[PDB]
């Protein structure tokens, strides 16, 4: 008798038990976040979308939420080496002082004014490597929102913060296990020695 | 999980998203005092930003 | 002085060569710093680096064209491209009448 | 028998026959940065380790 037994298996409970190169998730035609099992952990990196043209707002209307409330000893550091202790209550301001900001192009905080300052949170977070700054970041009450990219308005940028949470694989499985039209991806084994497995977005 | 159809007053559900609050700039106090109904609250500005 | 603003900031130095601190450095228009100074421009826990070339205002942020010294900042303030400002602090305003075109 | 186009590093197959990190080192002060991906984290000698 020809009996023809099915194997359908390489489910993502099973494949992520052998893992150690990168992992990645994506859903139809948006964003794609990827991860890698280092230590027990998934180093995810939350890229904010970018989705923009000339319209610099949106990334800063993505990010400003994340902090969205008054805070302090926030750390700006654009530029290439800025470090700032700077204190935000809706105006950008450091310590006794009022930290304009100037050097279109440049996007400094110009603490001492060049007559073309405006000393706002929204401008910071524009300029903040988000338009004219490259491999810059803000600091402070614990992350790091550092820009990917720059915008030049015609190439997009990005601001990104590498959480390192969603590093659980127990919480990746189940992510996985179940979601939209996300269609994963694993590559985990040997560069040389290895391939990808995708797996059904809903399961 | 949010709605953009029915919004909330600052006490009670109302659909009109926006209420048009309207202050007035104290001269000389440098302080917006209300004007629309509540006519002198002094207006502060709260923690988020808004009026 | 012609193009040599060296001299008049090396005039300016020995008024207050010496290491000291709470330094007032009021260049642009409103920049009311409160700032350190060990031969090197400084504010309390960053590093103060001078910035815009024509402007010259100080920020501790880098533009890729810092050089972050106080005798910079002297050539600077008032003296090389600033108009109506002051060095401030340990009890003297420097201001300055006059730039150098 | 030598792959040619695939190498080994100290755990694994790679097809990277040689990583050439490149570390730059601080002039006022002893410590040497990173001059690649890290840039910017110190550099340290392990326990008979090479760096």
């Amino acid at each position: 008798y020809k009996a023809t037994t099915t194997f359908n298996a390489a489910s993502a409970e099973t494949v992520l038990s052998k893992l150690e190169d990168g992992n990645t998730v994506a859903v139809g035609g948006g964003a794609t976040y990827t991860y890698d099992a280092a230590k027990g952990n998934f180093t995810y990196t939350k890229t904010v979308d970018t989705t923009v043209g000339a319209d610099v707002t949106a990334l800063a209307n993505k990010i400003k939420p994340s902090s969205g409330t008054i805070s302090g000893s926030y750390e700006i550091s654009t530029g290439k080496s800025a470090s700032f202790d700077v204190d935000a209550a809706g105006k950008i301001t450091i310590g006794g002082n009022a930290a304009f900001l100037n050097a279109d192009g440049e996007l400094t905080t110009n603490d001492a004014s060049g007559a073309l300052t405006q000393a706002t949170l929204d401008d910071v977070l524009t300029s903040v490597g988000t338009e004219a700054n490259s491999s810059v970041t803000i600091g402070g009450t614990k992350y790091s929102h550092s820009a990917a990219d720059e915008l030049s308005y015609t190439a997009v940028a990005t601001t990104a913060d590498v959480l390192s949470a969603m590093g659980s694989s127990t919480a990746v499985s189940t992510v996985t296990l179940g979601s939209g039209i996300t269609s994963a991806a694993v590559t985990f084994a040997i560069a040389t020695t290895d391939s990808n497995n995708t797996w059904v977005d809903n399961k | 999980g949010e709605l953009t159809d029915i919004q909330t007053f600052d006490t009670s559900y109302k659909i009109n998203a926006d209420t048009g609050e309207v202050t007035v700039v104290g001269d000389n106090s440098a302080t917006a005092g209300q004007y629309a109904s509540a006519d002198g609250a002094k207006v502060l500005v709260g923690s988020d930003g808004k009026l």
